RNA sequence: AUUUUACCAAUUAAGAAGAAUAUUAUAAUAAUGGGUGUCUUAUAUUUUAAAUAAAUAUUUAAAUUCCGUGUAGUAAAUUUAUUAU
RNA sequence: UAAUAUUUGUUUAAUGAAAAGUAUUUUAUUAUUAUAUUGUAUAGUAUUAUUAUAGUGUAUAGUUUUUUAAAAAUAUAAAAAAUAAAGUAUGAAUUAAUAUCAAAAUUUUAAUAAAAAUUAAAAAAUU
């Protein structure tokens, strides 16, 4: 009786974004790169996830212990049939596995470590190098002192974070 | 391996892995099947052409 | 029900003084002497002092 | 397609990786070939309006949205999967706003 | 002018035009009467006002129960100008650059990305750094010149690309009231920039451990060679 | 059939909740209106 | 018969005999699928359906992929490491260009100005806090940034500590290599105790009085001479006094009274040690060997201020069983509002912490009461446990 | 003062290897029943029969329960013919 | 519809169990008197359903998951008695053309007429 709470409008109607055609967002070409969250105001510190791992048992915390669920250990229908992935992660797979495909390695290759090569297109574009190491069946090569990133080498019993 | 030659710096000739393309349907094939020899094909990629 | 009821229908609800008395209230409270904890006056806890004197 | 333009789409789909290598640049037809000059962003100045470089120009607008966000002398949390509807936790949730922290933390422990 | 583009804002914002959505416009928010279904006369003032004014705001409005933005504090809008610099060209490039033109062709263009690019925002920027020259900072009234520095573009006091005028024709130009676009830049820019030496003098004189030693010792040193380089002196 | 739903569908803003929120609804909300206002204005008004 | 979609997620009622489906216990969502499938994607191994086939190459390529590394390449790893020496000269640079930066606060007048946040001063700071070892306050580096004099001490300390690190080597990294393979203070760190303090000075005006007092524990870390020891035991007597470490304080409170013999006759800091080492006996309720300290305090540093100022509030004003109950500071109330007990949760009666791991509160190991598990264990087929007729 | 009356509002560009050896028709050259994680044995592993069919035909006439039924070699082994990762 | 119904785990004689045709026993396990080989635990009815079907064989293993602080009416038993309704948590289903609604009366109109017209006098929430 002393806070105010006026039913929100949008619990009442909820329509789904509207889908892409041939996943032509039409304005792509036209618009800024800018985040639709930062112009729209949208902004967070921290994201927490409560479906992480870490996150868990405060998931189970906030809950009533009265809700029962079921099936923890066991399943109700054998798990151990072969049943195929739902189909954006076969997606992901392939996308990721590309080299998996026959014939990807490239017919009579022709790159060998120590020859001087350009970038033709990309970041880099008009680097000499040298090629350092080819890994032949992603169709990859090593040149050097090109397409340099960092690499994280995880903590340990003995090491830190490098 | 991906990770151990991106650490390493070695350079990888062969697939560290065997993939059978068939997902193991050639098995199913008979061992001394061949393809039969196919005469007058329809196609343009036997004439080599390099410009067009 | 005999008809979908519209945006009012489901905001009558919340003029009514039963349901602003059981969801949108403030609760009175003071910091208890002895614990430091907020606390409604006529609720203690237990711990030794708490339960002779009870602040 | 005589000439096939390498972001439009024939027999296929946005793809966009495939579609455009490079955001930044843009691919148009002159004289009969695909040629490739830098993207650019039209922007009023002195009442015309001027060409800036695309890619530089909107990744310093995230970039200025960002700082703005974050030199602010606030703290946003969010929070997703909260394990209660949405009815239930806004009604829970209108009785908190416009709160001290401690009558926030106070009122969520007493009830 | 509500909604979309503010004063400071670096957007070019098309209020009347929808050029960033994702769907065609199907409900006209505010709306005054039911001829504006197929004659909206949009573009008229008063109705212009009705429509902008009922749009949500943005990340750029900061609308009234949200805390805003500071702004127009010179201390922000430095640092703002110093981080643009740092886009255009990078520290490598920089440094080359700072040796002493032998450099790459597509190298080359970011040069003159950057001075185009450092030109528009102050442009922008300009309309609030005439507001806060009067409590700006000693450090900040010579990262003015440290970021004109960075970006490679020296200041006119009378390489340069602030001197001239972008050009078109007077009656072609856009005049339109209530956009601000300051059609004498290279005038309004050589003037804040004597102001802003002006004040620094100013900022000096009311200066005067080992703390204070050393930074007296050093800030008076980096007066002289940044001004220096533009060619401005005390 | 005409209805002109492309056209009424940018009035909504000027009908209160469940009419301005779903589609339909608010087309015939209009529909009934202008043609009513209409009737009116040519006969009694 | 089907009022509602032919879904298996479909709203309204449906018929096995129309639309037949199996039985899907929870079946993840049209759209996220949430915590609770998630929950169990995260103990059981999968959906509780069987039918979602587990994937999780996602987070192989998160955990196992990316600490692969081989012998041969981390057998190298670590004779590569930075040279610590020249980061602690690098992070003190960058961190006092970034505080000398830190624009002046604009007093206004009628209303408090909002200081500018110290986001570009977290960067630097991090990296020189640990290359250090010390964890600092954030929130007393602002509130040092706010009052200009707080400032003066914190940059000419900085400045010193900069200086005496790049002329002369780090002592601390002297005296941690000579330690597993003794001498007074050094220039260096006597800078670093000093800005310490003073950082811990500020963050008590804003009154975060744990972490301050959690600040100066390095500090007396950092400290060898006994003056410095003395004056940093005093200080952190008082910050755990506002703290209500009470147990804290009156530990902290002796040492810097203990060095009175050997601390320079010109020091504050064992009267101090005294004050503290009586406010805690004081804030405990034992009255009386309170005022036994007083009178030490002021039996051996005759008149003192402070023990003036002690001895006549102590005067002023003059059971075992009800000691330390009140709850006399509002630091205690503050720690009071989180990490309470509440109606419905975080009580006894919710989840209860057993060896790290969460319980109901029917099975409760520390307790027996009605509608607990182990009221049900029976006799186990042994000895009959108790004479209870009906039940157990 | 203990307190700024009750009521009244939308409609969102989309952050991203979360859409390709993709769907459908199209190839007139192969074809004893495809079955991988397979692997003695065959007393127990038989499918044949002159018809409208995995073979599918270039006109409106005549004539026939008067009223639902109708076109004959195009060349004689000649090039309309069951194709295919 | 729906701040709804349902659920709601504070005390066990379900002793036994071949007929179940699903459930990673990491080595479940003889010490045998016997030979090789093979195989031992919870899914019938869309459910961890009301609760199984049947053949063993036996009688003191208590053989150890059922919320709750008034009264109507419904259900049992003796209008009294026993049981259940403000509750924290979970959360369905029938229904849905509707505008903030449609209260009372009178006549009329092609058959109740929540259709007309006229007079009129229906606040909100909860049961
Ligand atoms: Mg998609
Ligand atoms: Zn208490």
């Amino acid at each position: 009786m002393y806070a105010r709470f006026r039913t929100r409008s949008k619990f009442y109607f909820r329509p789904a974004r509207p889908a892409l055609a041939y996943n032509v967002d039409p304005n792509v070409m036209r618009r800024p790169k800018v985040k639709r969250g930062l112009l729209k105001g949208t902004y967070s510190d921290e994201t927490v996830d409560l479906r992480d791992r870490e996150r868990l048992e405060l998931l189970e915390s906030m809950r009533h212990p009265r809700e029962r669920d079921f099936y923890q250990d066991h399943t109700y229908h054998n798990q151990w049939l072969r049943r195929d992935l739902e189909k954006h992660q076969k997606q992901q797979l392939a996308a990721r596995y590309k080299y998996f495909a026959p014939d990807f390695e490239i017919s009579p290759w022709i790159w060998y470590p120590g020859d001087i090569v350009e970038v033709v297109s990309g970041e880099g574009i008009g680097q000499r190098g040298t090629i350092i190491a080819v890994i032949k069946y992603k169709n990859e090569i090593v040149v050097q002192n090109i397409n340099v990133q960092d690499v994280v080498i995880p903590a340990s019993e003995s090491r830190p974070e490098q | 391996v991906d990770r151990e030659v991106l650490l390493t710096g070695k350079s990888v000739w062969e697939c560290p892995i065997h993939i059978d393309h068939t997902c193991g349907g050639s098995k199913t094939v008979p061992p001394h099947a061949k393809k039969p020899v196919r005469y007058m094909d329809a196609g343009i990629a036997n004439v080599g052409v390099t410009d067009i | 029900p005999k008809r979908k009821k519209n945006p009012m229908q489901l905001r009558r609800k919340v003029y009514g003084l039963h349901f602003k008395e059981k969801y949108l209230k403030m609760e009175e409270w003071y910091y208890c002497p002895l614990c430091a904890e907020p606390k409604k006056p006529g609720e203690w806890c237990r711990r030794e002092d708490c339960r002779q004197i009870k602040p | 397609p005589r000439i096939l333009l390498d972001r439009s789409l024939w027999k296929s789909l946005w793809i966009t990786k495939l579609q455009l290598p490079d955001i930044n640049r843009w691919e148009r037809v002159v004289n009969s070939r695909r040629v490739t000059e830098d993207r650019y962003a039209f922007v009023e100045e002195e009442g015309v309006m001027h060409k800036v470089n695309w890619g530089l120009y909107c990744e310093r607008l995230e970039t200025e949205l960002t700082v703005t966000q974050e030199r602010l002398p606030q703290h946003t949390l969010l929070m997703k999967a909260v394990p209660s509807s949405w009815k239930k936790l806004d009604i829970d949730i209108s009785v908190i706003r416009g709160l001290s922290l401690r009558e926030a933390m106070a009122q969520c422990k007493l009830s | 002018v509500y909604g979309g583009s503010g004063r400071g804002d670096l957007l070019y914002e098309n209020p009347d035009a929808r050029r960033h959505s994702g769907r065609a416009l199907g409900v006209l928010n505010g709306v005054r009467h039911s001829s504006q279904a197929t004659m909206p006369e949009s573009g008229q003032l008063y109705y212009r006002k009705l429509i902008l004014h009922s749009r949500p705001p943005n990340g750029s409005c900061a609308g009234l129960q949200r805390h805003c933005h500071d702004t127009c504090n010179w201390s922000y809008l430095i640092p703002s100008l110093h981080r643009c610099a740092e886009s255009a060209i990078s520290a490598k490039l920089w440094e080359k650059m700072c040796q002493l033109v032998n450099l790459t062709q597509y190298e080359r263009q970011r040069v003159r990305d950057g001075q185009n690019l450092y030109r528009y925002e102050v442009h922008q920027r300009l309309p609030l750094l005439e507001e806060s020259i009067g409590w700006a900072q000693l450090d900040d009234l010579l990262g003015w010149f440290r970021s004109a520095r960075r970006a490679w573009v020296r200041l006119p006091t009378s390489s340069s690309a602030m001197s001239c005028r972008l050009e078109g024709h007077a009656d072609s130009r856009d005049t339109t009231p209530g956009r601000n676009q300051v059609f004498d830049t290279p005038e309004r820019v050589e003037q804040l920039t004597e102001a802003t030496v002006h004040r620094i003098r100013e900022e000096l004189q009311r200066l005067n451990s080992a703390r204070r030693l050393a930074r007296d010792e050093e800030l008076s040193r980096c007066v002289e060679e940044e001004l220096g380089w533009h060619g401005v002196a005390l | 059939h005409y209805r002109a739903k492309l056209e009424l569908d940018r009035i909504r803003s000027m009908l209160r909740g469940r009419a301005r929120l779903e589609r339909k609804v608010g087309l015939k909300r209009l529909f009934f209106l202008m043609r009513t206002q209409t009737r009116y204005r040519v006969e009694q008004q | 018969y089907q009022r509602g979609g032919w879904s298996p997620g479909s709203k309204h009622q449906k018929h096995m005999t129309l639309n037949p489906t199996l039985y899907l216990y929870r079946f993840p969502g049209p759209h996220g699928p949430g915590p609770y499938t998630m929950k169990y994607w995260w103990t059981l191994g999968c959906f509780p359906t069987g039918m979602e086939v587990p994937f999780r190459l996602h987070e192989f390529l998160s955990t196992y992929q990316q600490e692969h590394v081989p012998v041969e390449v981390e057998e190298w790893l670590r004779c590569y490491i930075k040279d610590p020496l020249s980061e602690l000269v690098n992070a003190s640079n960058d961190f006092f260009k970034a505080v000398e930066v830190y624009p002046e606060v604009e007093s206004a007048r009628g209303y408090k100005t909002l200081q500018p946040s110290i986001a570009p001063l977290l960067v630097p700071m991090k990296k020189f806090e640990e290359q250090l070892g010390v964890k600092i306050s954030p929130v007393g580096l602002r509130s040092v940034l706010s009052n200009p004099v707080l400032k003066d001490r914190f940059l000419d300390d900085l400045f010193d500590y900069k200086s005496y690190v790049e002329k002369g080597g780090s002592t601390p990294h002297r005296r941690l290599a000579r330690s597993r393979f003794a001498e007074t203070t050094a220039d260096d760190e006597r800078s670093l105790i000093l800005l310490l303090t003073t950082i811990s000075e500020g963050c008590i005006n804003a009154g975060n009085y744990s972490d301050a007092a959690s600040v100066l524990a390095d500090a007396l870390m950092f400290c060898h001479d006994p003056d410095s020891q003395a004056t940093t035991h005093a200080n952190i007597s008082f910050a755990s006094l506002l703290n209500a470490d009470f147990k804290g304080a009156e530990y902290n409170g002796r040492e810097a009274a203990l060095l009175q013999p050997q601390v320079k006759p010109t020091s504050t800091a064992c009267a101090r040690g005294y004050v503290g080492w009586a406010a805690a006996a004081a804030y405990q309720d034992d009255f009386e060997k309170a005022e036994a300290i007083v009178k030490d305090g002021l039996t051996l540093y005759v008149g003192n201020e402070h023990l003036e100022k002690l001895a006549n509030k102590l005067q002023a004003l003059r059971p075992r069983s009800l000691r330390e109950s009140r709850s006399h500071l509002p630091s205690q109330q503050s720690r009071g509002l989180l990490s309470g007990s509440g109606k419905g949760f975080s009580n006894e009666f919710d989840w209860v912490e057993f060896k790290n791991k969460l319980y109901p509160s029917k099975m409760d190991p520390r307790n027996n009461e009605m509608g607990s598990v182990f009221r049900r264990v029976g006799d186990l087929g042994s000895f009959i446990s108790t004479s209870r007729s009906m039940e157990r």
